[PDB]
């Protein structure tokens, strides 16, 4: 799917969920 | 899921609830991958052991949901299935090898705010993000507790565990179509999938492009968020050969 | 204790 993985509510508007960074920071 | 939180509206757009008709409950967790296709744990449609084998018209798909009891109308979009796709090497009789199924969704369904398929991970992808200490995120309207029922769908970050330490962990034969995640005892934190989070996602977001991979498929585990255990989930990548063949052979 | 949904989809 080309839209895949792109949340219409973060991503896509660009915000961030509350916890995404503790999964970014752990990379 | 055990020692989760809250989902956020829409921060899980691809989660989808498998739903018996008769009697109406919640029969398991599973993902959708595009406007038809929806992916599960084989053994959420098929477990002798407990006797379980249901067949299309047993089964319903709601997805775009939040809350886990109600009828969330103008938002959740309940499918009927077309055809389940079980895995024809799927060990049921061992260690639930290869745990995983694709159901067909007769009408493609319409996506929206909270309606949005996940990616399925490439071998580079997983490559580079399946290593032990990396978090991903398990979702789901299961247990809150070994033994409890939540109000709306829950959430929790889990690292991925060293091979070596998946298997010392357990009697059961680990094999390298699964991984397992979740926090060691010394490690402080915890957290875990239960029963009714089986057949959901274990996603991670790729630092590389920003966007949501479905690394896992929540299969099974001893308990519930036990010391010294860890939640085990199917290695989506490595079974996706089988997946691109159903759907580039049935697929519409 | 699921909320009825609606019978069409049954
Ligand atoms: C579908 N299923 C599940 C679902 C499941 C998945 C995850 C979790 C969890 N992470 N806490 C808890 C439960 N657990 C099982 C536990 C068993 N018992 S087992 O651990 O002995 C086993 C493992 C693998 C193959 C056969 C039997 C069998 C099936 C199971």
């Amino acid at each position: 799917e080309a839209d895949c993985g792109l949340r219409p509510l973060f991503e896509k508007k660009s915000l961030e969920d509350k916890t995404e960074r503790e999964l970014l920071e752990s990379y | 899921i055990v020692e989760g939180s809250d989902a956020e509206i829409g921060m899980s757009p691809w989660q989808v609830m498998l739903f018996r008709k008769s009697p109406q409950e919640l029969l398991c967790g599973a993902s959708l991958i595009s406007d038809r296709w929806v992916l599960t744990a084989a053994h959420c449609l098929l477990y002798p052991p407990w006797d379980k084998n249901f067949t299309e018209n047993d089964l319903l798909v709601r997805i775009g949901k939040h809350s886990r009891t109600r009828y969330e109308r103008n938002i959740e979009k309940i499918s009927m299935l077309e055809k389940i796709y079980i895995h024809p090497r799927y060990n049921w009789r061992e260690n639930l090898d290869r745990d995983i199924a694709l159901m067909k969704l007769k009408k493609p369904v319409a996506f929206s705010d909270y309606i949005h398929p996940v990616c399925l991970p490439d071998r580079e992808t997983a490559a580079s993000l399946l290593q032990a200490g990396y978090k991903g995120r398990v979702t789901g309207w299961g247990n809150l507790k070994e033994t409890g029922q939540p109000s709306v769908l829950q959430v929790v970050n889990l690292p991925i565990v060293e091979r070596p330490v998946c298997k010392d962990s357990t009697r059961i034969r680990i094999t390298d179509n699964m991984f397992c995640a979740g926090y060691k005892p010394d490690e402080g934190k915890r957290g875990d999938a239960c029963e009714g989070d089986s057949g959901g996602p274990f996603v991670m977001k790729s630092p590389f492009n920003n966007r949501w991979y479905q690394m896992g498929i929540v299969s099974w585990g001893e308990g519930c968020d036990r010391d010294g255990k860890y939640g085990f989930y199917t290695h989506v990548f490595r079974l996706k050969k089988w997946i691109q063949k159903v759907i580039d052979q049935f697929g519409e | 204790d699921f909320e009825e949904i609606p019978e069409e989809y049954l």
